RNA sequence: UGCUGAAAGCAUCUAAGCACGAAACUUGCCCCGAGAUGAGUUCUCCCUGACCCUUUAAGGGUCCUGAAGGAACGUUGAAGA
RNA sequence: CGAUGUCGGCUCAUCACAUCCUGGGGCUGAAGUAGGUCCCAAGGGUAUGGCUGUUCGCCAUUUAAAGUGGUACGCGAGCUG
RNA sequence: GUGAAGAGGGAAACAACCCAGACCGCCAGCUAAGGUCCCAAAGUCAUGGUUAAGUGGGAAACGAUGUGGGAAGGCCCAGAC
């Protein structure tokens, strides 16, 4: 509706491939491959692509803009990239990266390893503190929240793996 | 990995020199030689199918005897079939010696246990006898009741009863293998392996590791 | 006179290919259980079997409507107290997809010795090919 | 997670949401007041 | 429990799409199991004779032949009413 | 009512889930340990004795737990009386 | 009013419900209730809508930006939300 009225420009060094519902966006940080839903109509007015309910379909306005804001997001990670940061908060809690296996611990009686996924790029610049890069928003959200998921952070100190820009509400143990 | 066909001979100790006597069982595994190898093209599925032993030579049937012949190996006094996993293979005169396991350290073992007959409750489902004394009317080792009052007359599939006790194929698993004699052809396994003496027995590497 | 009667001697039956990629499960079942009846023969009696031997392939790919292919239930019961068993559609289609049609189209069946012979003509296939092309079927679209 | 079979709004903050044929409460305050239909 | 994300310029785990998730479910382990009449598969072995018939057909009969194998009997079994 | 043996115990059980234990979660007036409450979950498991005809109950000592019910208040052509 | 003392068709089966009152025979026709994808006779009829819940094909107080239709209202290109 009205995000999908409003048409996506794409810039220079986005190449752009059209096939039926698939849609290929290339760029200086990558390529990215999403089909479309097809009630989604899809065209590119050759400096912006825009988006329209395909008829006969029921939801029309409500697929064309998420396919709106899903091909903005592509746009922008293939010529910016997006940058997820995520802070670590407690005693011996550390990070280590190894290619794209980060070495978590996180004071369990185990090592933790978690192995990147493909288009994702990670880099500790402190030991408490992980900043990864990607192209996918889907992916590097994702990976935060399974970073998270170790150790979701306590309410009574705050003491886990939090968002670098997250609130972590907290509560005082009453007696 | 592919298991052996030998035999139970029977049942000893052996005492290491830390003063642990180690009940074993000897089974002794004959050269098991193989007479067909089954694949995916002709059969469906990946086996070898080997024999052991040897066999009167009036009393070996002239397809059985066909079939070794095919083979171009001696008659055993049977044949077993082993399934495949992949990347192993074995050729059809193959002789397969108990070296196999010379590095296993756990095995299957695969028997026909001894025949108890028809057996009661008791003996086969563990039941409780009944009051030997305190009045009770020739009901000492009977199983008791078997149903309910008339919601489902009838007496429900697999109802514990009397029967054909024994006689059938079971697999004791992970037993220890302590000792491969390669050279008398012997295989000490720590435990009882179902089975009476002198009967044959599938010995497989374990599966449960 | 009387009234005509088929006779299992001089009956003639004739083969068929239906490729089920797409098509709705009953929609299909029905004119499948109609030309295995022969109930599209003019020579139709109902105490003789004058149906058409029919090959269903890509019977893996028949569609459902709605959620049914997340919903729908195949129950049964292996006869033993506890023994009510339980599949889902897409259960099915993984595990044995044949049972589908063989289900619908025994359910549309009658019950009987006859029905079961005319079952017996319906020769279902995962796949897109068959072994009987000796007995030239021609296709049949529904 | 209260599960009740009236579910409504406690505070501003609560927001009323069907998620997968199941009302709801969900609220960004409190965790008291996240709520479903049941 | 989430991720992205509109409908509903925000928000939102869901509507499109994706991820995780229990001793439950299907497997994996053990046993029976092709009367699975939908009666399956593989391997091997055995038999390669003459003639009459009328109602000529998946027909009936004569003589020769008697295979592979099995069964029976006997000695029996840690198999067994 | 030209007969459907009616308590309790024993012996066999089997199903439900409104779950006692074990399993997974949400909130907590949840620091931790230990709990409270609700949701999912029925795979397996789920005391011995004293008294009393007892079921029950009380008591003693256990246990991860000593579940709640249906089954002609399951079961006398199975026993007891 | 029906059954009792009344068959037939339908309601899956179903004395008392719905249609309808069996003199006999017919391998004739029209209809009732109820029905017309298959079991199982007859529309996969036509036109216009609604539902996404397998609702239909079991149930309340109450709860909810489910969705369709209608009539009105108060903010608003002096710029609303
Ligand atoms: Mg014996
Ligand atoms: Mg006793
Ligand atoms: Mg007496
Ligand atoms: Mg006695
Ligand atoms: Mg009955
Ligand atoms: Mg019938
Ligand atoms: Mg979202
Ligand atoms: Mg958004
Ligand atoms: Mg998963
Ligand atoms: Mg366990
Ligand atoms: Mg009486
Ligand atoms: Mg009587
Ligand atoms: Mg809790
Ligand atoms: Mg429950
Ligand atoms: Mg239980
Ligand atoms: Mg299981
Ligand atoms: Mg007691
Ligand atoms: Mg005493
Ligand atoms: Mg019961
Ligand atoms: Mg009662
Ligand atoms: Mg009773
Ligand atoms: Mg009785
Ligand atoms: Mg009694
Ligand atoms: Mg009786
Ligand atoms: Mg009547
Ligand atoms: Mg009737
Ligand atoms: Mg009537
Ligand atoms: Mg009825
Ligand atoms: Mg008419
Ligand atoms: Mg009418
Ligand atoms: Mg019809
Ligand atoms: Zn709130």
């Amino acid at each position: 509706s009205r995000v999908a009225k409003a048409p996506v420009v794409v810039p220079a060094g986005v190449d752009v491939k059209i096939n039926g519902q698939v849609i290929t966006i290339k760029g200086k940080n990558g390529e990215l491959t999403r089909t479309l839903n097809d009630a989604v109509e899809v065209k590119h007015a050759d400096n912006t692509l825009t988006f329209g309910p395909r008829d006969g379909y029921a939801d029309g306005w409500a697929q064309a803009g998420t396919a709106r804001a899903l091909l903005n997001s592509m746009v922008i990670g293939v010529t910016e990239g997006f940058t997820k940061k995520l802070q670590l908060v407690g005693v011996g809690y550390r990070a280590a990266v190894k290619g794209n296996v980060i070495n978590l611990s996180l004071g369990f009686s185990h090592p933790v390893d978690h192995q990147l996924p493909a288009g994702i790029t990670a880099e500790c610049p402190t030991q408490t503190e992980i900043v990864l890069k990607g192209a996918d928003k889907q992916v590097i959200g994702q990976v935060a929240a399974d970073l998270r998921a170790y150790r979701r952070p306590e309410p009574y100190k705050g003491k886990g793996v939090r968002y670098a820009d997250e609130v972590v509400r907290t509560k005082e143990a009453k007696k | 990995m592919i298991g052996l066909v030998g035999k139970k001979v029977g049942m000893t100790r052996i005492f290491t020199e830390d003063g642990v006597s180690i009940p074993v069982t000897v089974i002794e595994v004959e050269a098991n030689r193989v007479t067909q190898v089954k694949d995916l093209a002709n059969d469906g599925y990946r086996a070898i199918q080997v024999t052991t032993g040897a066999k009167k030579a009036n009393r070996v049937t002239k397809p059985e005897a066909g079939h070794f012949a095919k083979a171009g190996v001696e008659a055993g006094r049977g044949l077993w079939e082993f399934r495949l996993a992949e990347g192993e293979e074995f050729t059809v005169g193959q002789s397969i010696s108990v070296e196999l396991f010379a590095d296993v350290k756990k095995v299957d073992v695969t028997g026909t246990s001894k025949g108890k007959g028809f057996a009661g409750t008791v003996k086969r489902w563990n039941f409780r006898t009944q009051d030997a004394t305190h009045g009770n009317s020739l009901s000492h080792r009977v199983p008791g009741s078997i149903g309910q009052n008339q919601t489902p007359g009838k007496v429900f599939k697999g109802k514990k009863m009397a029967g054909q006790m024994g006689n059938e194929r079971v697999t004791v698993q992970s037993l220890d293998v302590v000792r491969v004699d390669a050279e008398r052809n012997l295989l000490l396994v720590k435990g009882a392996v179902p089975g009476a003496t002198g009967s044959d027995l599938i010995v497989k590497p374990a599966v449960k590791a | 006179m009387k009234t005509f009667t088929a006779k299992p001697e001089t009956v003639k039956r004739d083969w068929y290919v239906v490729d089920a990629t797409g098509k709705t499960l009953g929609r299909l079942a029905t004119e499948l259980a109609r030309r295995l009846r022969g109930k599209h023969k003019a020579e139709y009696t109902p105490h003789v079997d004058t149906g058409d031997y029919i090959i269903v392939l890509n019977a893996d790919k028949v569609a459902v409507t709605g959620n049914k292919r997340t919903d729908k239930v195949y129950y049964h019961h292996t006869g033993h107290i506890g023994g009510i068993k339980q599949a889902t559609f897409e259960e099915m289609i993984a595990r044995r997809p044949e049972r589908v049609i063989e289900i619908a189209v025994k359910g549309m069946l009658p019950k009987g010795p006859l029905g079961r012979a005319m079952f017996r003509k319906l020769k279902v296939y995962a796949g897109n090919e068959h072994n009987h092309a000796a007995q030239q079927p021609q296709v049949l679209d529904i | 997670m209260k599960v009740r079979a009236s579910v409504k709004k406690l505070c501003r903050n609560c927001k009323i949401v069907k998620r997968d044929g199941v009302i709801r409460v969900i609220c960004s305050a409190e965790p008291k007041h996240k709520q479903r239909q049941g």
